[PDB]
């Protein structure tokens, strides 16, 4: 139910299917500005 | 660490400074009671040769003598007096005496005299005080043959009654119209026209509102949020049953019983407050929420994402009307 | 003629006893209340480098602090000591605002807690009580579309306002930059021309000064000296990353709005205490100092036999680390 969304701007947001206000955050590096790196392959560790 | 310190010494003991010796474990609750923005009280009382701060402030005194700081700004300002930022108010711990001489003393006439032309509510707030103070004033000042049946007649029936939380929810939902009838059975014209009007309602006063207790402690025990909700409804229910049924039987055996059985001044009129009338109202709201949402749990496929969002976002909302709830606040 | 005059002393003037020189014309005024079964009260209030004694009460000034005398007895007992049967209760110049918090602290929480389950007549003072603190909040507080749309946005994010205590850090965060969004939009001129400029910087004074109270009242609990380095870095930072980012967006957007929104007077000024910036830099330097403890271990066996003498002279020192940093006391 949880999933992430990546977008040319260089951030990728957070949200899921049932409750759409558990942790509305959106991933960011330690930078500054924007930055638009055009992210394009996003992985998930399988792993606990 | 001065005002603080200085104030107690004036209040409870010698009138004079306090040497500069603060190593006592109290002085951490100063510290905070000064420093934490949020501590905007704290409580002082004497202890046997010691001296004891809380900021947690208990009554389970009996009628000892305590003061309370209170701050006026977020944190103290330490450079400034602190005497300058902090107001100071002594009470007795005593639930009717405090009151009384707090209301009567300081209250009442303040009102009275500090008012300000501009503002409302004044003449309100007035009548409060003096309905106040005066019920509390009142409680602060306080043949043998058929003495000896009254009180053994009745005394037997309290008793029988006292052993209440006993009792099953199930089950009280019948001792209502058996405690209602021999109760007003036994009041009839037997060894007397009728018997002093004192017990007459005091009595059942007593059960009247030892339901509504009883009623408030028992669905507690169901723990009104968890899963199993089956159980809960049939309890809640007789809690509701409870409550109503009383109140009903009251509002219409009295106006029989009081002209036909026992000649009693009061006729045609009621006596009960009907707290349990609340109290019903309440569980039958809790009961058509959690009916409401099984019925939308059954079409959890249809609205699934707002059935699970909106449980949690429900519970703080619940919060605001707890278990064993009465309406004090009840606009919140 | 003891405790009148030093717990003026006390409160007032200089924490110390009075001489035995009762030697001003106020003294009528004191014996008054002493000897006189009819005076129960007594103001007192320091004038310029004067006192003055009157059972009268009045609110001319503006933000004095007074204090008045109240007897238990008609009449002072000589023989028992003159602090055992007087109570005393400061005042801010205010006749609303005092009798809301006195009232509201005391009396409330007074009846609600100290309260048998079984006692009746209580839920009538419980009524009382509510009306009375009800009165003196209403009194104390106090086309149509354009307040209408004020509220809306308003009470958007009032709710979290008044109820931050169930939050956590990472919520808070997100309540920074919601809550700015929201506030911004209430500049707007569009709904009605009026846009209240004393409202907003009020507004806004009132949610930092609150806002930045919460913040350090949660941070405070997290104890961030404990041995799992891990979880005490990341929630201070995250305290630190609140702290920051409030400071800057409150008041780089704020100097913004003032000009975009409405085309105000105002541009590119402060407006805040920036209160959660100290706090901000008092959390860099615990880090700072738990940090570089941790990097001594990391490397350890460079100076193994200092970081366990360090450890020892570390652990009185960090006892000095209170919460609730007050800017006041912090050079400890």
């Amino acid at each position: 139910n949880h999933f992430i969304i990546g977008t040319d701007m260089g951030l990728i947001s957070h949200g899921t299917r049932q409750d759409l206000r558990v942790a509305p955050k959106l991933f960011k590096p330690q930078q500054h500005g924007i930055r638009p790196v055009k992210v394009n392959v996003i992985d998930f560790s399988p792993f606990g | 660490k001065l005002f603080i310190f200085t104030t107690t010494q004036n209040y409870f003991g010698l009138m004079s400074e306090l040497w500069d010796q603060p190593l006592l474990c109290n002085c951490l609750e100063i510290n905070n009671f000064l420093d934490d923005g949020n501590q905007m009280l704290l409580r002082v009382q004497r202890s046997d040769a010691g001296i004891s701060f809380s900021n947690t402030i208990e009554f389970g005194d009996t009628k000892d003598k305590v003061l309370v700081f209170f701050k006026l700004r977020p944190e103290v300002i330490t450079d400034e007096n602190l005497h300058d930022n902090i107001l100071v108010s002594s009470m007795l711990e005593s639930p009717i005496s405090s009151l009384y001489q707090a209301v009567r003393q300081v209250f009442a006439p303040m009102l009275l005299k500090d008012q300000e032309w501009s503002r409302n509510f004044d003449p309100k707030l007035q009548n409060l005080l003096s309905e106040l103070e005066a019920g509390l004033g009142i409680v602060l000042r306080r043949s043998k043959e058929r003495a000896n049946y009254f009180k053994e007649l009745f005394e037997t029936i309290a008793r029988e009654f006292y052993n209440l939380d006993s009792l099953s929810l199930l089950e009280v939902v019948d001792l209502v119209e058996t405690t209602q009838d021999v109760v007003d059975d036994v009041w009839r014209q037997t060894e007397h026209d009728h018997y002093p009007e004192s017990r007459m309602l005091h009595l059942l006063d007593i059960i009247g509102g030892s339901f509504g207790r009883f009623v408030q402690k028992k669905l507690g025990t169901l723990n009104l949020w968890e899963d199993p909700y089956y159980l809960v409804k049939e309890s809640l229910k007789a809690g509701i049953s409870i409550c109503e049924q009383w109140v009903i039987v009251c509002n219409h055996l009295t106006g029989q019983v009081w002209q036909r059985y026992v000649p009693h001044p009061w006729k045609n009129e009621k006596y009960f407050p009907e707290t349990l009338d609340k109290l019903g109202k309440r569980l039958e709201e809790v009961l058509a929420i959690r009916t409401i949402h099984e019925k939308f749990l059954y079409f959890l496929p249809a609205s699934e994402e707002k059935i699970i969002c909106l449980t949690r976002v429900f519970e703080p909302f619940t919060g605001l009307n707890p278990v064993q709830y009465n309406p004090y606040t009840e606009p919140l």
